[PDB]
């Protein structure tokens, strides 16, 4: 069944998914990308804390203790806390899952306090689970309350309408054309091995991620400065913004190519204008990036075109476009 | 950007 | 004497100095709002601390240990480490000082990564001072080195020469008409109590401070808004950036006003062109923080204009124009 | 942004 995705800060990602037996409220980030899901604690300690949706795990009573520390040093910064068993809930979904009660965070500000957002949902894979534990996903096939372990995620064309999570079978309403599902080339994260053009740069059999989490197309670094040096663009000096006017003909299609079906996108759609309407300039959401060997990533803004979907059940990946 | 892998 | 400063991302303050009886160099944040000076350890075991200027006690035998663990929790993230005693160098300066060893940080990227900065110099006040030690600058008259204990920061005003930090006296190569002392309403920060008006809104007796550390000048909120609401300007939406024309007639004079001299900023000012030379558009460096009550902020680009001196004999602050 | 007082 589906679930109703609001707009964040250009990242349409957020939903809601309850705690326990009783309605414990969380502004969740459905993350493709990080595995264990993850909750503000009523006896969460930190600054940001203070306005954020809480879990209080002795008021419901399906509390299965764990009550043992983790240290989700992330990327940006630290999230610590102690593992704790409740039902998690989605609409119609609710099964027995060990998430993580959160106590302390420190460098994922100054996004987080800012934002709506309260909980990371973790939609990944069981490697990077600590905890060595199945996701939720894959915990309710193993577990019946659904059929399929499958989710599928719709973002809205037009950027203005309710985007959709679904989690059962691929909801036809969404897609448009034939789906094309596409071969993981890890068990880690929901990636796989494309070949990916823009100007006359290309770079043969690399590595790429969906990731919902991020606002942003992401390539590696000297394949974004090999067009863009003549590519006339600017900056936010020594801060990472980039810029060239919306009216653009030079610009290239980011061409994301498979031995099925070719994902493209327009200069149309990875530009977003700055002057709100009426506006002669544009920022790309590209920021380039070297997280690893040959990375992309393709986060909302790909979203925002093509409909994807997520299969454990296959090792799949769902691509069409969107109504 | 919110870029969230290394 | 005199120490050379650079221009890090559009915050021109990072300059050279040293620890122990040999030459340990660290990019300085010269931070006029923080109190103690920290440095990145060899012993630092932190994700960017990899690329970082890196302190090693034991080659600098003039390390009198302290080694007491410090729980440096700041307004972005943490940084915590183990207090060391050592030589701290500046130019033709140096002198017995206890800093801290840094070990572990986390909350301060992306910012920090990326810059060329290693370490925050505090030059800041005692109660802010946890240790309760007296500053650096303050243990140089009280260990006789130099002979009054004052420091002004120049930044050249065509954003292009080099920029300089001195202490000893008031250097008059440096500043143009009368040099303003101000009276401080802390022995906090370098702050004190100013009328402040931008358009037909007007904070009477508000609070402000000089902060080298950052990079815009700061208003409360609703001082903002009320202004800006009809001052057509634009956003980076739910990001905090913001933006109007480069040809900008409506823009108003930031007046800082005291019984004695006003200090006047210009929309010339306040602004930066986005599309490099040439550019019709411009982002102001005025964000809309409540840090407190009543509290403005001064940083990098008023610093730009006005020259200022800083003064612990006197519990005064300069003001001049710069050359 | 690079804000540094609360």
């Amino acid at each position: 069944d589906n679930v109703e995705l609001k707009d964040l800060a250009n990242v349409l990602s957020f939903g809601e998914a309850k705690l326990g037996d009783n309605g414990q409220k969380f502004n969740f980030l459905f993350h493709t990308a990080s595995s264990n899901v993850w909750v503000p604690s009523i006896k969460c300690t930190s600054e940001s804390c203070e306005s954020k949706n809480h879990y209080d795990s002795s008021k419901s009573k399906t509390y299965e203790k764990d009550d043992t520390p983790v240290k989700l040093t992330s990327k940006a910064g630290t999230i610590s806390g102690i593992f704790s068993k409740d039902l998690v809930t989605i609409g119609k979904l609710s099964v027995p899952y060990k998430f993580i009660e959160m106590t302390e965070i420190v460098g994922f500000e100054p996004f987080y306090s800012e934002s709506d957002v309260d909980g990371v949902f973790g939609l990944g894979w069981k490697d990077l689970s600590i905890g060595s534990i199945d996701p939720y996903i894959v915990e309710l096939k193993t577990q019946n309350k659904i059929e399929q372990a499958v989710y599928s995620i719709y973002l809205p064309p037009e950027n203005k309408n309710k985007g959709y999570l679904t989690i059962g079978g691929i909801e036809e309403r969404f897609f448009d054309g034939p789906l094309n599902y596409e071969k993981l080339n890890h068990d880690l994260m929901w990636q796989v091995d494309l070949d990916v053009h823009f100007g006359n740069v290309s770079s043969k059999k690399a590595n790429v991620i969906l990731d919902s989490a991020t606002s942003v197309i992401t390539v590696p670094t000297e394949f974004f400065n090999q067009f863009v040096e003549s590519a006339s663009v600017f900056k936010v000096p020594f801060l990472s913004l980039y810029v060239t006017t919306c009216g653009n003909t030079k610009l290239p299609t980011l061409e994301y190519r498979s031995p099925n079906k070719v994902y493209t996108l327009e200069p149309k759609q990875y530009l977003e204008p700055l002057e709100n309407i009426f506006s002669a300039l544009c920022m790309l959401n590209i920021v380039p990036i070297d997280l690893e060997k040959n990375t992309f990533v393709l986060g909302d803004p790909f979203m925002r075109k093509y409909f994807t979907v997520y299969d454990y059940d296959n090792h799949t990946v769902g691509f069409a476009l969107a109504k | 950007x919110v870029v969230x892998a290394x």
